[PDB]
C-alpha cells in the first residue's frame, strides 16, 4: 500500500484476524498511509488490542513505531490519560530481559515531548541503564537529553535515575563507547567529561564530543571527527592569502564537482595561483604566496616552465579545461596580458609553418591575425614580433589566407605609422592568385600606404585589377587607400601619380592606369566616392590628404579595450561572450486597507434579505498564483447581518485547478444546489501571474536575437521617463526597468530601459521602453515613448505594451 | 450556428438537458455516463454504469439528481455533488431506451424496449404503476412542462401518450359509462391493449424512435426509421394538422423541436443532420457534420441552447445573441432579443428571473430605440435593409403592439427603419435607406414622412439612428447631415444614460460618458475597460465591472455598493435603483443606499460627529474609517482614527507634537521609531523628550554630542558613562570636552587601555597628575609633543545659559 487513503475499513478487519502477520502488515499499511499523510484515526481500538503487554517485539516494534509520528492525533482507542495505551503496559515493555523491546519503548517514549507522556517517559531511562549494546547506552544518553528537553530542565530530568538521568553524557565519555548528547543545556561536569575523553576517544562518539567542544592544542590525537576539525583550526592559524596550498579540505573538494572536466579546471587555476603571486594587472591575477614554487631558476631542473606550457593552450586539454588554462598562461606570465598572449597568439594564429593553426575559413583566421596584432597595439615591444610573424600568416598563399591576413596588419599601419614599412613587400606577393573581396582589400591598403618604401606598385597592382574575384567592398577600400604617402617615389610602369589615377578611378571615376580597375561602384549605399575623389589635395603625400587617415588611427587606440583591438586571444573570447552573467443571495463590499504592514482584503459581507442564509461559511480561494494567507474566518452572512470579514492575501503561488480569472471570494449559505457561491470583491489582474525577473545587457540582447520583438504600439503618458509612471506600472505587471539600448548626445536621447521578466505562462517578457522625449526639431510624435515588447511567444508582450499608460484604483466606503 | 461546445466521447445513446441549470448528460454507448457544465466546460460526472449500453439518460431536478437508464435493465438514480448511488431500481426486463423523472414524488419513469414504460416508487416499496399498450420498443418518453403527461415514442408506429399518475392513460366518456377502449370496428379500428385510450397518436413512419415538444406548443415532432419526420398534434390526435418533412436518407433518430427559433431540428443516422422549416414543414438546408450517424436529440427546456447527439460524440450549439443593447426606464428594462424569450424586472443576487410587462422589443428588432424623453420605444420591423419595411411604436411603461388601434398611442407605419431623437419626441428615419426625418405634428412621432434625404450612411439600430458603413454615425433631427461620427474601440457595446440623447463610450481605461455629438463630460476612475455603467443622467456613476455593482462617484465619494453572485451589466439607472441584465439576460436591481454614501458625504463637510453613526459593518472596511482617517497633513480626519499604534505614530508627525509618537512609538514596540520621533522632536525644540527616546533607543553617544549643544551638563555625565561602557569613542569620550575639565575622558580611555589618548587630554586641561597615572599604569613617556598639543590648556567656560534647551521655550499651535 504505497499510498492509498480510502483502505481504513480493510485495515481494520485485517488489524485483527487471529493471524499474527496481517495483524503486523495491517499496523505497517497504517503507518505507510499516515507518513504519506492520510486517514488513520478509525482502527484506534483494533491496532492496540492484541499488541499491549507482550514481549513478542515484532507488534510491539510496530506499535512503537505509530507513537512519534502521529499518536497525539488519534483518540478512538486511547483517549486521553497520563498512562495512555501508548505507554500503561509498555512499562512491560520497558521491563522485558530482552534489550530490543525495552530499547525500542524507552526510545520512542522519550522521544515525544508530550506533556500526556512525561511521567512515564521520565523512569523509561531504566530499560537502558544496563547497557547491553553500544545503542544501548547511546540510546540512554539522547533519551535523557530528550527527557531534558521535553519540559524538565530542572530537577525531574538532571541527576541519574539509578545511573542516568542526564548522566549517561558524563559515564559515556569514560565508557568504552561514546556520544554526548550534551550538545546544549546540559551538565557542565560531563562537558569537562567529553574534554578527557578526547584522548580515551570512541570514534562517533568523538564527533559528538567534537560538535560541543571543538580546538585542540595537539596535532590531533586520531581518527577522522578529529581529523576534519582539524583542518578548520588550521586555517585559523594561518589565513593569510587564501589556504593557498589546501589542507585536508582536498578530499571533499574533488567530489564537489564530479561532472568532470570541471574538477581540472578548477584544479589547473590553484595550481596556477600557487606558482607564484605576480604583479596583478589585468589578466596577470594569480594571487596566494610570492615563494613558494618560485618561478624561473636558470639551474631548476628540469624547471618550472614546463607546466606552464600547458596553460598555453589552443585545445590540448579539453574546452573547459581549455578556457581556464589560456587565462591562467596570462595570469602567470606576462607584462599583463599582453607579453603572454603575444606567445600564445603566434601558435593559435594562421601559418606555413604548421597546418594545424592554419585554416580555409576567413573569420576565424582574420579574428586570429587581430588577437595578435592587438598585442602590438597593447604595448610596442609587441609591434616589432607581430609584423615578422603576419608576414609568415600571409605567406599561406591561398587567396584567402592573405586576405585575412591583409586586413589586420592594414589597421595596425593606421595605428603604427611609418614603422611597418618592411612589411609592403611581403603582402603584396600573394595578392594575384585572388577569388576574395578581403585580399583585394587589404593589399590595396598596405601597398598604398607604404609606397614610399616600394616601387612596384603597377605591376603588383594591376594583374588583380585585371583579374576577378568578389569585389563589393575592395572599392571602398581601395578607394580612400591607393595613392599615399610621398608624391612620387614608385615607378615599375605606373608612378604614385598613375596610383592617384587608379585610385580615383577605382573609387567612382573612369580612367586607364593598371590595366584598369576591377570595379568602380562601391560598397555599401553611404560610403560613394565623392569624399576622396575631392580629397587628394597634395597628391598622396603626407599633408591632409588620404595619406594623413592611413598613417592615423581614428579616435584613441590603445589596450585591449577593443579600440584597434581584441581583447585577449579569439579562441578564449567566445566562451567569456557567452557568458551572459544574468541575475444563495449575497453582497460584498470591499477595499484593500494596510495595518502595520499586513495586507488585508477587507470584506464586508452583507445580507440584504429577510431570508435564511445559514449554514453561512466564508472562504477566500487559492486560484493560481493568487493565494490566502488566511481566508475570512466569521460564520457571519446570517438574516439582516452586516459584518466586517477580512481575507488576508498574498500574491505568489502555485498554481491550483480552479479557474484563474480575477479574485474569487466564496460564501455559503443555506440552498442545497448553489450552497457555495462565487462572488466579488475589487479588482486583481492576470498580470500578476507573471513573475518578475530582470536581465543585464547582455542577456536582453541574447534574448533580442533569440526572439523577436518588431511588435510595438506607441502608448500614451510615457511623456515621462523611465523612472517615474513606467517603471511602477511596469512593476505591477511584474516587470522591471534595467539596463539602457541607448546612445544619447545632442541630436540622441530617448530613454531606453530594458526589460526582462520571466512569466509563469511559459514564456519570458521582455521590452525597451523607448521615450520619445524631443531632443530634435523634429521629434516622432513630441512626448509619449513606443514600447517595443516582446514575450517568448508574445503573449505578455501585450501585457507590457498596455501595463505602461495609466493605472489606479481607489475607493472611499 | 455556433459551437459552444463539443467533446468527443464515443458514440452517445441518449443525451437530455437539464431543465435547471445549463446542463448536458449524455449515456454512452461504450457505458460510461457524463454530465457536463457545458458553459462553464467542466465535468461534473462520469459514472461507468454498465458494461454495454446506456441509451436512456434524464435529469432528475426535484432534488439535485441525474438519472441513468441503462441496458443493465435498470433506472439509477445517481448523485452530482457527492457521486454516490442514491438509489437503484427495476424499470424492465430489457435495454432502458430513455427514463423521465415524476416530479410528484421520487417516482421514476423508465422507457424500455421490452414494449412497455413503468413507473417505480422507492420512496414507498410500491411499484404504482406499469403503461403498456407498446407492440414494439418503446424508444423514448419525454416531459412536457406539465408532469401530468409523457409522450412516447415506439417502433410499433405509434406515439401513445401517457398518464403517469393514472394506471396507463386516464379517460372516460361522459355518453356512456363503456371504457373509451373499443376492440371492435367503432368510428376508428384498433384493438383491445389498453385499459382506456386518453390519447393514441399517429407515429407511422415505420415507427418513431423519439418524439419531442416545443417549450411553449402543445405540438410534437418525431423522427422514425425511414427518413422523415411527422409533425403531430398530442393534445387532439388530429390528421389533419400532421405534415411530413422529407429531407433524410436514412432512419431518422429524432426530431426536436428547437425552443429558440421557428424551425425544427432533426438528426438521423445517416451522416446527416438536418434542419427544417416550421411553417413549411420540409427541408429548408442539410448539414453534414462528419462524425457520422446520430442517435439522439435533445432541445432545452431551459430554452438555454440546442444539442444533438452523434456517435463521436455530442456538440451543444448556440444560436442565440451576445451583448444585446437595452435601456431603462423607471422600472422597465427594454432590451433587445435573447433567449427564454422575454424576462426581465426584480430580484439582486439570484440567477431567476421573472416577467413584467416591458417588452421594448416584442416583434423581430430591425431597431429597438427609447424617446430621449422616455415616453415611446420604436421597434422596426420585417426585417429588410432595402427601403422599406415596418415599424411598430409601443409605450414605455407597459408595451403592447398597439395600445389601441383607436387611439394615437401605439400606431405603426412604414419606414424601413425609423430610430428616435433628440428634440424629446422627434425622430428620424430611413424610408429609402437615406436619411429622412419624421414628424407626427405634436407628441411622440409614428407617422411616416418622406421628405429631407441624404446619399451617406445606411440604415439599422441605435437610439439617434446609428448607421455604420465605416463608423457609427449619428444623425441629425431635422438635417440631413452627419451630426457627428464616433470612432473608438469598443467592447461590443453602446452605453446610453437613460436619455438617449446623450451616449456612454467605452476607451482604454474605463469608460467615458458623454453628451450628444460627441463632447466628452468625464472618464470613470477604474483601471480597466468596464463591462458597462450607466449613470442616473450625470452624477451618480453605477457600474459593474465584474460581480459586483459599484458606484464610480456619488457627490465625490467612492463606494462599491453591493456584490451580485453572477456577472452582469448595468440595463441603466434611472432612479435610486440601478437596474441590471447580463448576456443570458437574467435580472438584478440594487438600490442606492445611504451607506458608503453618507459617510463620505459627512467627512467631506468635516462632520465626524454624523460619521460615528455612519460607521457601519455594511461599509466599515479597513481604510476608508478606521485608516483612511488618518491621512491628513494638518490632523482633522487623521485626530478622529487612531487606534493603530501606527496610524497614531503617523499622527503625531504630521502634527509635529511628538508626545503622541513615543506612545504611539512604544505601543509599535519599536526602538526606530523613538529615534526618528526624538528627531522630529528635537525639530520642535526642546530636548527633554529627545533624550527620553534616544536614550531607550541607546544613543547615548548622539545624546553627548547634543548636550554641550543643549546646554546641560548634568545630564551630558550621565551619557558619559552608559556610553562608556559601550566604548563609543565619539560619545563617552564628546562630553569631557565639553565640560570645562576633561577628567570624565581620561578614565573612560583608561577602561579602553587608550594611556596615550587619556593623558594627553587630561595634560593639557592641566590634569597632569591624572594623565601621569596612566603613564605610570601603562607605558610611560608623556614628554613627546604630537601635531597637537599635549600640555596646553583646554579649558572651556562650559554653557553660559542657566536655562538649558531641553527647557527650550514652547507653546505649541
Amino acid at each position: 500500500m504505497d499510498s492509498e487513503p480510502p483502505s481504513e475499513i480493510s485495515l481494520k478487519n485485517d488489524l485483527e484476524k487471529g493471524d499474527v502477520k496481517s495483524k503486523t502488515e495491517a499496523l505497517k499499511k497504517v503507518i505507510i498511509m499516515i507518513l504519506n499523510g492520510e486517514k488513520l484515526p478509525g482502527l484506534l481500538m483494533t491496532i492496540i488490542r492484541f499488541v499491549l503487554p507482550l514481549q513478542d517485539h515484532t507488534i510491539k516494534k510496530l506499535l512503537l513505531v505509530f507513537w512519534e509520528i502521529v499518536p497525539k492525533t488519534t483518540p478512538d482507542g486511547r483517549l486521553l490519560h497520563e498512562m495512555i495505551l501508548v505507554c500503561d503496559a509498555y512499562r512491560k515493555d520497558l521491563q522485558h530481559p530482552n534489550e530490543f523491546i525495552r530499547g525500542s519503548t524507552l526510545r520512542f517514549l522519550c522521544k515525544l515531548k508530550e506533556a500526556e507522556l512525561l511521567e512515564p517517559l521520565m523512569p523509561a531511562i531504566r530499560a537502558c541503564l544496563e547497557h547491553r549494546h553500544s545503542y544501548v547506552r547511546r540510546n540512554a544518553v539522547l533519551a535523557i537529553y530528550t527527557i531534558y528537553r521535553n519540559f524538565e530542565h530542572l530537577i525531574p530530568d538532571a541527576p541519574e535515575l539509578i545511573h542516568d538521568f542526564l548522566v549517561n553524557e558524563k559515564d559515556a565519555s569514560c565508557k568504552r563507547n561514546a556520544f554526548m548528547m550534551l550538545i546544549h543545556a546540559d551538565q557542565d561536569r560531563a562537558l569537562d567529561y567529553l574534554s578527557t575523553c578526547i584522548d580515551q576517544v570512541q570514534t562517533f562518539g568523538d564527533i559528538l564530543q567534537l560538535v560541543i567542544v571543538e580546538l585542540i592544542y595537539k596535532v590531533c590525537h586520531a581518527n577522522p571527527s578529529e581529523r576534519a576539525r582539524f583542518i578548520r583550526c588550521i586555517y585559523n592559524l594561518l589565513q593569510s592569502s587564501s589556504p593557498a596550498v589546501k589542507y585536508e579540505a582536498a578530499g571533499t573538494l574533488v567530489t564537489l564537482s564530479s561532472a568532470p572536466t570541471a574538477i581540472k579546471a578548477a584544479a589547473q587555476c590553484y595550481i596556477d595561483l600557487i606558482i607564484k603571486e605576480s604583479d596583478n594587472n589585468v589578466k596577470l591575477i594569480v594571487l596566494d604566496r610570492l615563494v613558494e614554487l618560485k618561478e624561473h631558476p636558470a639551474h631548476e631542473r628540469v624547471l618550472q616552465d614546463l607546466v606552464m606550457d600547458i596553460l598555453r593552450v589552443l585545445s590540448t586539454p579539453d574546452l573547459e579545461v581549455r578556457k581556464k588554462t589560456l587565462q591562467l598562461a596570462l595570469d602567470l606570465v606576462s607584462s599583463r596580458n599582453v607579453e603572454e598572449l603575444v606567445i600564445v597568439l603566434k601558435k593559435e594564429v594562421i601559418k606555413t609553418n604548421n597546418v594545424s593553426e592554419h585554416e580555409d575559413t576567413d573569420k576565424y583566421r582574420q579574428l586570429l591575425v587581430r588577437t595578435l596584432h592587438s598585442c602590438s597595439v597593447r604595448f610596442p615591444d609587441m609591434a616589432a614580433n607581430v609584423i615578422p610573424v603576419l608576414m609568415e600568416f600571409l605567406s599561406d598563399s591561398n587567396e584567402a589566407a592573405a586576405a585575412d591576413v591583409l586586413e589586420f596588419v592594414r589597421e595596425a599601419i593606421q595605428r603604427f605609422d611609418n614603422l611597418r614599412m618592411l612589411i609592403v613587400e611581403k603582402m603584396l606577393e600573394v595578392f594575384h592568385a585572388i577569388k576574395s573581396v578581403k585580399i583585394y582589400r587589404g593589399a590595396l591598403w598596405i601597398l598604398g600606404e607604404y609606397c614610399s618604401t616600394k616601387e612596384d606598385i603597377q605591376s603588383v597592382m594591376t594583374e588583380v585589377r585585371r583579374s576577378l574575384g568578389e569585389i563589393p567592398i575592395v572599392e571602398s577600400e581601395i578607394k580612400k587607400e591607393a595613392g599615399e604617402l610621398k608624391p612620387e617615389e614608385e615607378i615599375t610602369v605606373g608612378p604614385v601619380q598613375k596610383l592617384v589615377t587608379e585610385m580615383g578611378t577605382y573609387a567612382t571615376q573612369s580612367a586607364l592606369s593598371s590595366s584598369r580597375p576591377t570595379k568602380k561602384e562601391e560598397d555599401r549605399p553611404p560610403l560613394r566616392g565623392f569624399l576622396l575623389d575631392g580629397d587628394f589635395f597634395v597628391a598622396a603625400s603626407l599633408a591632409t590628404t588620404l595619406t594623413k587617415i592611413a598613417l592615423r588611427y581614428v579616435a584613441l587606440v590603445q589596450e585591449k579595450k577593443k579600440q584597434n583591438s581584441f581583447v585577449a586571444e579569439a579562441m578564449l573570447l567566445m566562451a567569456t561572450i557567452l557568458h551572459l552573467g544574468k541575475s444563495d443571495p449575497v453582497y460584498a463590499e470591499a477595499y484593500v486597507h494596510v495595518n502595520q504592514y499586513d495586507i488585508v482584503l477587507d470584506v464586508l459581507v452583507v445580507n440584504q434579505t429577510s431570508d435564511t442564509l445559514q449554514n453561512c461559511t466564508l472562504e477566500l480561494a487559492t486560484l493560481g498564483d493568487l493565494k490566502l494567507v488566511e481566508k475570512p474566518s466569521p460564520l457571519t452572512l446570517a438574516p439582516h447581518d452586516f459584518a466586517n470579514i477580512k481575507a488576508n492575501v498574498k500574491v505568489a503561488s502555485t498554481e491550483n485547478g480552479i479557474i484563474f480569472g480575477n479574485i474569487v471570494y466564496d460564501v455559503s449559505g443555506a440552498a442545497s444546489d448553489r450552497n457555495c457561491v462565487v462572488l466579488s470583491d475589487i479588482h486583481i489582474d492576470i498580470m500578476d501571474y507573471i513573475q518578475p525577473a530582470t536581465c543585464t545587457d547582455a542577456e536582453f540582447r541574447q534574448m533580442w536575437a533569440e526572439f523577436e520583438w518588431e511588435n510595438k504600439v506607441t502608448v500614451n503618458t510615457n511623456m515621462t521617463d523611465l523612472n517615474d509612471y513606467l517603471q511602477h506600472i511596469l512593476k505591477s505587471t511584474n516587470m522591471k526597468c534595467l539596463t539602457p539600448e541607448k546612445a544619447l548626445s545632442g541630436y540622441c536621447g530617448f530613454m531606453a530601459a530594458n526589460l526582462y521578466a520571466r512569466s509563469i505562462f511559459g514564456e519570458d517578457a521582455l521590452a525597451n521602453v523607448s521615450i520619445e522625449k524631443p531632443v530634435h526639431q523634429g521629434p516622432d510624435a513630441a512626448v509619449t515613448g513606443h514600447i517595443r515588447i516582446r514575450a517568448k511567444s508574445q503573449g505578455m508582450a501585450l501585457s507590457l505594451g498596455d501595463k505602461i499608460n495609466l493605472s489606479q484604483k481607489k475607493t472611499s466606503l | 450556428m455556433l459551437t459552444k461546445f463539443e467533446t468527443k466521447s464515443a458514440r452517445v445513446k441518449g443525451l437530455s438537458f437539464h431543465p435547471k441549470r445549463p446542463w448536458i448528460l449524455t449515456s454512452l454507448h461504450n457505458g460510461v455516463i457524463q454530465l457536463w457544465d457545458y458553459r462553464m466546460c467542466t465535468l461534473i460526472d462520469k459514472f461507468d454504469e454498465h458494461d454495454g449500453p446506456v441509451r436512456g439518460i434524464d435529469f432528475h431536478k426535484q432534488q439535485p439528481l441525474f438519472v441513468s437508464g441503462g441496458d443493465d435493465y435498470k433506472i439509477k438514480v445517481w448523485n452530482y455533488k457527492l457521486r454516490r448511488c442514491l438509489f437503484t431500481l427495476l424499470g424492465h426486463l430489457d435495454y432502458i431506451r430513455t427514463t423521465f423523472f415524476h416530479h410528484e414524488y421520487p417516482w421514476i419513469l423508465s422507457a424500455s424496449d421490452d414494449q412497455t414504460i413503468r413507473v417505480w416508487n422507492w420512496q414507498s416499496r410500491t411499484c404504482v404503476c406499469v403503461l403498456t399498450g407498446h407492440n414494439h420498443y418503446v424508444m423514448c418518453a419525454q416531459f412536457h412542462p406539465s408532469e401530468d403527461l409523457v409522450v412516447s415514442a415506439s417502433l410499433d408506429q405509434t406515439v401513445r401518450v401517457w398518464d403517469i399518475s393514472g394506471l396507463r392513460k386516464k379517460n372516460l366518456s361522459p355518453g356512456a359509462v363503456e371504457s373509451d377502449v373499443r376492440g371492435i370496428t367503432g368510428v376508428d379500428l384498433f384493438g383491445t391493449t389498453d385499459a382506456v385510450v386518453k390519447h393514441v397518436l399517429e407515429g407511422h413512419d415505420r415507427g418513431v424512435n423519439w418524439a419531442a415538444f416545443h417549450p411553449t406548443m402543445p405540438l410534437i415532432v418525431s423522427g422514425a426509421d425511414d427518413r422523415q419526420v411527422k409533425i403531430w398534434r398530442m393534445n387532439e390526435s388530429k390528421a389533419w394538422e400532421v405534415d411530413t418533412c422529407r429531407g433524410h436518407y436514412n432512419n431518422v433518430s429524432c426530431a426536436v423541436f428547437h425552443p429558440r427559433q421557428e424551425l425544427i431540428l432533426s438528426n438521423s443516422e445517416d451522416k446527416s443532420i438536418r434542419v427544417w422549416d416550421m411553417s413549411k414543414r420540409t427541408g429548408v438546408q442539410t448539414f453534414r457534420r462528419d462524425h457520422d450517424r446520430f442517435w439522439v436529440l435533445a432541445a432545452h427546456p431551459n430554452l438555454n441552447l440546442f444539442a444533438a447527439g452523434h456517435d463521436g460524440g455530442m456538440i451543444v450549439f448556440k444560436l442565440e445573441r451576445e451583448r444585446p443593447a437595452y435601456a431603462v426606464h423607471g422600472n422597465m428594462l427594454h432590451y433587445v432579443k435573447d433567449r427564454f424569450l422575454r424576462q426581465l424586472d426584480f430580484n439582486s443576487s439570484k440567477d431567476v428571473a421573472v416577467m413584467q410587462l416591458r417588452s421594448g422589443s416584442k416583434f423581430p428588432v430591425f431597431n429597438m430605440s427609447y424617446n430621449p424623453a422616455e415616453n415611446a420605444v420604436l421597434l422596426c420591423t420585417r426585417a429588410s435593409n432595402l427601403e422599406n419595411s415596418t415599424y411598430d411604436l409601443y409605450t414605455i411603461p407597459k408595451d403592447a403592439d398597439s395600445q389601441n388601434p383607436d387611439a394615437p398611442e401605439g400606431k405603426r407605419s412604414s419606414g424601413l427603419t425609423a430610430v428616435w431623437v433628440a428634440r424629446n419626441r422627434f425622430a428620424v428615419l430611413d424610408r429609402m435607406h437615406s436619411l429622412l426625418i419624421k414628424n407626427l405634428k405634436n407628441e411622440i412621432t409614428k407617422k411616416i414622412q418622406v421628405p429631407n434625404c441624404d446619399e451617406i450612411f445606411y440604415a439599422g439600430t441605435g437610439n439617434l439612428l446609428l448607421r455604420d458603413a465605416d463608423s457609427i454615425t449619428l444623425f441629425d433631427v431635422q438635417q440631413k447631415r452627419t451630426l457627428a461620427s464616433v470612432k473608438i474601440s469598443k467592447v461590443k457595446y453602446v452605453i446610453w444614460s437613460a436619455d438617449m440623447s446623450h451616449v456612454a463610450l467605452l476607451a482604454k481605461h474605463a469608460i467615458v460618458i458623454c453628451n450628444r455629438k460627441l463632447d466628452a463630460l468625464c472618464n470613470i476612475h477604474e483601471n480597466i475597460r468596464v463591462k458597462s455603467g450607466a449613470w442616473d443622467e450625470s452624477g451618480v456613476f453605477i457600474y459593474t465591472t465584474s460581480n459586483h455593482i459599484k458606484y464610480a462617484v456619488t457627490t465625490g465619494d467612492h463606494g462599491i455598493i453591493r456584490t451580485l453572485d453572477l456577472p452582469i451589466y448595468v440595463t441603466r439607472v434611472k432612479g435610486n435603483n440601478v437596474y441590471c441584465l447580463d448576456r443570458e439576460c437574467r435580472p438584478r436591481v440594487l438600490t442606492i443606499d445611504p451607506t458608503e454614501f453618507k459617510f463620505k458625504l459627512a467627512l467631506i463637510n468635516r462632520k465626524y460627529d454624523e460619521v460615528l453613526h455612519m460607521v457601519r459593518n455594511a461599509k466599515l472596511v479597513g481604510q476608508s474609517i478606521i485608516a483612511y482617517l488618518q491621512k491628513k497633513g494638518y490632523p482633522e480626519v487623521a485626530l478622529h482614527f487612531v487606534k493603530d499604534e501606527k496610524t497614531r505614530f503617523s499622527l503625531a508627525l504630521e502634527c509635529g507634537n511628538i508626545e503622541i509618537a513615543l506612545e504611539a512609538a512604544k505601543a509599535l514596540d519599536d526602538k526606530n521609531c523613538w529615534e526618528k520621533l526624538g528627531e522630529v522632536a528635537l525639530l520642535q525644540g526642546n530636548h527633554q523628550i529627545v533624550e527620553m527616546c534616544y536614550q531607550r533607543t541607546k544613543n547615548f553617544d548622539k545624546l553627548s554630542f547634543l548636550y554641550l549643544i543643549t546646554g546641560n551638563l548634568e545630564k551630558l555625565r550621565k551619557m558619559m558613562k552608559i556610553a562608556e561602557i559601550r566604548k563609543d569613542m565619539s560619545g563617552h569620550y564628546q562630553n569631557a570636552l565639553y565640560l570645562g575639565d576633561v577628567s570624565e575622558r581620561v578614565r573612560i580611555l583608561k577602561n579602553c587601555g587608550q594611556k596615550s589618548l587619556a593623558y594627553l587630554s587630561a595634560a593639557t586641561h592641566g590634569l597632569d597628575e591624572e594623565a601621569e597615572s596612566l603613564k605610570e599604569t601603562f607605558d610611560p613617556e608623556k614628554e613627546t609633543i604630537p601635531d597637537i598639543d599635549p600640555n596646553a590648556k583646554l579649558l572651556q567656560p562650559p554653557a553660559p545659559i542657566m536655562p538649558l534647551d531641553t527647557n527650550w521655550p514652547l507653546l505649541t499651535v
